[PDB]
């Protein structure tokens, strides 16, 4: 992947998470489960929807009858007509094929970028209060209940609130 | 009528062509002044190329 998250340091996808494209798995004393980050998912769904509509709706054609009829003494203009139909066929086929090829690659990179930014948003929030244990997972140095978990997902994690407890537990763990 | 001499000719001659489709007949009729065909050309046209005037 272009950004390294999908099929990268996050190795696989979650069939268990069904309500969103990008989300979270959590586990605390209150239990575990999957949840989807609604903001990032809806932003990506809006973006891709706009992309598909842009590809479709920018093609606005008028009423037209492609066919033409020529008699046996009009072979040259008949071939001229064929060249026009063929040239348009070649232009549209090649352009359509490459547009799908190139934009499909951009779409997968887009998802890869969205995952990386989501991981980095959390990592920049938790800082040293949690450990980066790989596969997109953070292991906390302080207890993080459901309310604390939602604050991380909401982008409102209070680092100073838990920094002292995490610091003491981190030093004890490392010692 | 007498035209200005071009290549020492005061008369003029107009040249005509037509393409006869397979199975068709072309008829010539004259009481004079007809420069008849002697050699005709069986041909099959392509998608048109062009003409280059160059040395």
């Amino acid at each position: 992947g272009l950004f390294g998250a999908i099929a990268g340091f996050i190795e696989g996808g979650w069939t268990g998470m069904v309500d969103g494209w990008y989300g979270y798995h959590h586990q605390n004393e209150q239990g575990s489960g999957y949840a989807a980050d609604l903001k990032s998912t809806q932003n990506a769904i809006d973006g891709i929807t706009n992309k598909v509509n842009s590809v479709i709706e920018k093609m606005n054609t008028q009423f037209t009858a492609v066919g033409k009829e020529f008699n046996h003494l009009e072979k040259r203009i008949e071939n001229l007509n064929k060249k026009v139909d063929d040239g348009f066929l070649d232009i549209w086929t090649y352009n359509a094929e490459l547009l799908v090829l190139l934009e499909n690659e951009r779409t997968l990179d887009y998802h890869d970028s969205n995952v990386k930014n989501l991981y980095e948003k959390v990592r920049s929030q938790l800082k040293n209060n949690a450990k980066e244990i790989g596969n997109g997972c953070f292991e906390f140095y302080h207890k993080c209940d459901n309310t604390c978990m939602e604050s991380v997902k909401n982008g409102t994690y209070d680092y100073p609130k838990y920094s002292e407890e995490a610091k003491l537990n981190r030093e004890e763990i490392d010692s | 009528a007498i035209r200005p001499k071009v290549r020492d000719q005061e008369g003029r001659m107009n040249y005509y062509w037509t393409l006869v489709e397979p199975g068709d007949k072309i008829t010539f009729e004259a009481t004079g002044n007809l420069v008849v065909p002697r050699y005709a050309f069986a041909m099959e046209r392509n998608a048109g190329s062009g003409i280059i005037i160059s040395d």
